[PDB]
């Protein structure tokens, strides 16, 4: 990762490109989001609302998802704020990834010409006793429920079709995305 | 806008309040263009000339050459 | 992890993006509640009570659980220390993280709107002589008759009904754990 | 990673060598292309915008390839900013970087003259049910005609012809390269 | 771990280190040779800064190394400083030891902390001499840390053997009963 | 790695030693030849081009070989940048590095003196069909074939005697490397 | 390891605590004696010899054991330094440990209270044939009458009862360790 | 440990061209120890420079360099042996200057013929006898150069391991002088 140094009279700014990305407003979500990830995404945009509470806050995806209860509390952090958070798919957007990406402002979630976006429901693990396979399958069916409720009131699309389409891995392209709803439009060049 | 914009705040991150706040007006300079630095030298060749002239030596620049 | 370059009459200063929101006075509970953790949890609030003991505590919690002690540890620090200790649930409270939720001040505990928290009695373990053995499940009974005492007391719920409840993996939402007395009020978007 | 002292002006900050050659929008890409690196050359190549809009960037491709998502998103970067990105081959270009290496600016495509480029289908998995090997393999597919319609897009040659050579391992040399249409023109030595 | 800022200093520290300058030393890991180095001279550089002051031992500890205890437990008596000691979570083996070595009415403990003692673990292997010769160190060792373990409490050295011999959790309140810890903090 | 410090007219400065080294143009190749090492010579070339394009460049070279790729590149970048390239054999420069040994300027190639060079044919590797096969055969063929042709212009040697002599390993003392051809003269101490 | 803050007289000092502690010559043994180790308290007494050859140099030791060769290099590197050298036993001096122990100056090696001295004969290994095992052997046998000389001279005990008693591991306490000679006082707290 | 005035340990003796081989002689190892060398010429090529040896020996094409890298430098090498010196530490050890090899009292030095390795077929098995062969002849050779002493008995001595005290390094010619405590 290079480094970014910036004169000033006061003295020397030595960003990395990540953080001189942030400087500008741009929140990075380039990996799997476990824990870790949705924290530091969560304070920085925190930051960037604290920063200034007005301006637009810019979040760039390209992630093959991971954790519900991470992008849970990025969702939660995005919505929350009072600054419009517009998002923008580069390369992929995968289970989670694609959650996010449906969750910028609206008219302000965007994606690449040839980027791809992909539609499916939760994975999960149940292991144990009967009475414990049976919590954790109620948990995981009410998970999903959860994730196709916030999808359809984010993307105007009902939840069957969206509980339909999620059965099997769906892969969308840019065109096929925004005709589903997930972005708003495709960046031309 | 915008530049004019970010240069006025980076000013404030450099000075104090109470001294911008005395100031009776803060002016950003622009760039300059190409049609302002082709009309700088004009005005320079002008200068020029005339003090040359004084010394009776006439001299004249194509356009080209100021352009150059 | 992001760095933050902060400008101020005083001078200019890099932060880490953690630093940054410690400042502000807010912890970020993040990961497994381990000795590590639970130190530097008890260390920051230590030093947030000691710059300034009127102004609050902002605890940000997101864990799957982690060891007991620690818990207890980040528990009773919260409570000997002077300022108030609000806690803000993002994304999952479970097990001992659950625990620290309910740990905060009262009227002042929060959760996000879809946001899950998860009660259950306390794991472990037994090895060797039935002696050990005995040892060891006396003292972890004891540990889930503490834990339970604390949640009642804290949740204004009876121990029996508690008892019955972490018997197994509970999972409640942001409205359930309200009405169960677990936080005061969900985050309300603005 | 040696580091690189040599500043303007004031000559006090230290660099290493790829950001002292960030400064000179010199791009370096010599390793496989997995998400890290992507995201890397598109943060690179988004400053190299911001700081000035019209003059051109360097990148240097060394890679066996790597993934297909990350070479799209780096891809769309360089065909979305302003400035023209001037593609030099390096080594080998194979999977994915040859396909980077045609993503240069028309007529700004350049390679070294003992270098070697590769391009071959994408490689891929499917695993499970009929069903899901199916949809694996559709998304594969997919993925090949896409790129290969950008290739023959970008090299003026037809489809039928880029299918078939993809077919298997192509290498080709520099001059075979230039005579393909991937690269505009070989840079003789000085 | 978070770097912190001194507003009354303009100057930063780590969070490890500010609590070091109020003369607060944690013991929050395994006891091995490292960390008992690293506490040795924590407490010599503290004496150095100032012959009257008292020194904090904060322990969160699950034991470890006898040796090492037995140097910071050295050190401690050595040093002419107080060294207060609060129990912070869980005391165990050989912190309990050091839990019960700070200064006399000057040992705390949070409400809901526990405290472990136990004899001393050990392995041997070998020919029947090395056996002996190991069973009779770790024995030794097992009488040295009772004897100390009965001056610093005042209870006999009969009932701590008999205490000692499984695990033996105490809770504040008991481990106050016992005598390990003088009192214990009460929350404002 | 220690640190080096020097005392300049604008004041004292820290280097660590290969940066210092590098700060006099000295570039070493003391590793295996990966793309990692590759892309650092790399850059350090272009670097240090940018920096003076008049002064010579010395490599210092003690390398059990690497990828040939990688050797190809460096070899590219060095007779591509227009500064001359001194080349230095420190210890052993063997596979690759022997090629890059000889990449050097005509005049500039040096060795020391019990040090030892060695020039193989290209490893590689074949699995699959027996398409597949061949078409790896058939570019490990033609590396061999390039390689021998550099060797060849670059030794003025026989391209038969290449192949003879490259058949099997060939361990070359200093003096043995200076009237095959790899090197111009033997250091004599001074 | 921690950070300190230092000169309460200046303020704007800060060092890591065995930098510190070396400040006031302390050198600290306190890990397993292998070549690294070693070569870090050599180059830390010769540092502490040319900053001041009169005053005493402490040195703290902490230590299982390690390498006979490195322990031999410290004890050489005591014995050939002008200043004296103090040393402290804190916690145990096993095997070459407590060798550097006794290779303090004369009334100058203390001992902590509860601290335990053992000494033993050296460890080794051979494995091959049987040449190569008695030249093993005769190598093991000579260290070790080289190490029982070195004992007898700094402790004044015959050789015959050091090869007695360090037969097998002998554990001594720190009153034992006066009485044998391995030390000149028990530190006796204040 | 970091040495305040800041310098770490290393970096403060370097500065008194105290240059230390204290590890196993790999080629990380050996560039380290060119490159100070280099620069402790290029700094001031009149004093003289102080190497250090602790190492159980490494790689014969490291050695090699090292000393081609220690006789081709203007200023002189003092080789000081801490501890041991085993099979290329010995080689370097008798790289210094005439008159300034030094060795500590009890210390010891380990000269034996160089290990190595043969996997293949015949000819491969040929051509790596050879080559290790053909090593040795340079070591023993370079070794009789260095000590005055003849080949055939450095043959004979490093056939099998040969441990050798200071004093013994001494009327071999390894070292030229024992450094006596003051």
């Amino acid at each position: 990762i290079p480094t970014v140094i910036e004169t000033t009279n006061r003295g020397e700014r030595a960003y990395d490109i990540y953080s001189r990305l942030l400087k500008d407003r741009i929140i990075m979500l380039g990996s799997q989001i476990d824990d870790n990830v949705a924290n530091s995404i969560v304070s920085q945009l925190l930051f960037l609302q604290a920063q200034d509470s007005e301006k637009d806050i810019y979040l760039y995806i390209n992630s093959p998802g991971g954790s519900v209860t991470a992008g849970f509390a990025i969702y939660d952090t995005i919505q929350h704020i009072k600054p419009d958070v517009q998002t923008i798919c580069i390369g992929m957007a995968a289970s989670m990834g694609s959650f996010l990406l449906a969750a910028g402002a609206k008219g302000k979630r965007f994606a690449l010409p040839n980027a791809e976006v992909m539609i499916h429901q939760p994975l999960g693990g149940a292991q144990g006793q009967a009475t414990e396979i049976e919590i954790a399958a109620n948990h995981i069916l009410k998970t999903r429920e959860k994730l196709n409720r916030i999808l359809s009131e984010r993307t105007g699309q009902s939840i069957e079709k969206i509980q339909k389409d999620t059965d099997r891995d769906n892969f969308l392209t840019a065109e096929e995305a925004k005709e589903y709803g997930l972005i708003d439009e495709v960046m031309v060049p | 806008e915008t530049i004019r914009k970010t240069m006025l705040k980076e000013l404030k991150n450099s000075f104090r309040p109470e001294f911008l706040n005395r100031v009776d007006d803060i002016i950003v300079f622009h760039k300059l263009t190409k049609e302002e630095l082709k009309e700088i030298v004009t005005m320079m060749v002008n200068k020029l000339t005339n003090r040359l002239s004084e010394q009776n030596i006439n001299i004249i620049v194509t356009d080209k050459a100021k352009d150059k």
